[PDB]
């Protein structure tokens, strides 16, 4: 039952990290749009 | 049990492979985005400087026209 | 056995099949009447419910429509789009700056002619 534990653990961990990653991507996209406006 | 012990390995393999995509996103961190706002804020002030130069030129233009007349 | 079922949950967790996609379900606002054509009749496999909740929580709905983000590989593709847009962006800033600089040089020459 050990590897089964590590499976769920890595799941939760990397999932939290990837969620924060998608969030940083969303922020970068927000900034790209906002600066594109000033460029226009 | 072989079925169970093979499903465990294939499942953890799939999960670890998706964790690899998490790792790729971790690598992908973006900063030129942070630079874009600076570039635009500078482009605005530079265009404003050009505007100020031309607005100073227009009054000299009117002076030239009237005096030449 | 609840062990194999927890394992099945772990297996569907980190995966591209959107079977409770590892709590990796995340939505991005990709800029965009044809809107109302696309944003409904839901997307490639996102749940209608969460997609409607996203269109509900999407900021700048005129400046952005909902777009499915699929795991962190999609975050990677998104950061690639971001870098490409940033390149074009600083390049456009460069075009604008070149225009401004040409304006200032020619304006200086015009002003010097004014004195003559």
């Amino acid at each position: 039952e050990n590897l089964i534990n590590k499976w769920s653990l890595e799941l939760e961990d990397q999932e939290k990290h990837f969620l924060q990653q998608a969030t940083q991507v969303n922020a970068w996209d927000r900034t790209l749009m906002q600066n594109g406006e000033r460029i226009t | 049990p072989q079925l169970l012990c093979q499903d465990v390995e294939n499942f953890q393999k799939f999960v670890k492979e998706q964790k690899q995509v998490q790792e790729e996103i971790s690598r992908m961190s973006s900063k030129a985005m942070l630079k874009v706002q600076e570039d635009i804020k500078a482009l605005k002030q530079l265009l404003s400087v050009a505007s100020s130069g031309l607005q100073r030129n227009a009054l000299a233009i009117d002076k030239l026209k009237i005096e030449t007349a | 056995t609840l062990l194999g079922d927890e394992r099945d949950a772990i297996l569907a967790k980190w995966n591209q099949l959107q079977a409770f996609w590892g709590t990796g379900k995340g939505f991005f606002m990709n800029n965009t009447v044809q809107i109302k054509q696309l944003i409904q009749n839901p997307l490639s496999g996102v749940d209608p419910i969460i997609w409607e909740q996203a269109k509900v929580d999407n900021p700048d709905p005129e400046r952005l429509i909902p777009v499915p983000m699929i795991g962190f590989k999609e975050l990677l593709r998104r950061l690639e789009v971001q870098d490409q847009m940033t390149k074009q962006h600083q390049s456009r800033l460069d075009i604008i700056s070149e225009d401004i600089g040409e304006l200032q040089k020619n304006q200086t020459t015009t002003m010097a002619k004014i004195g003559q």
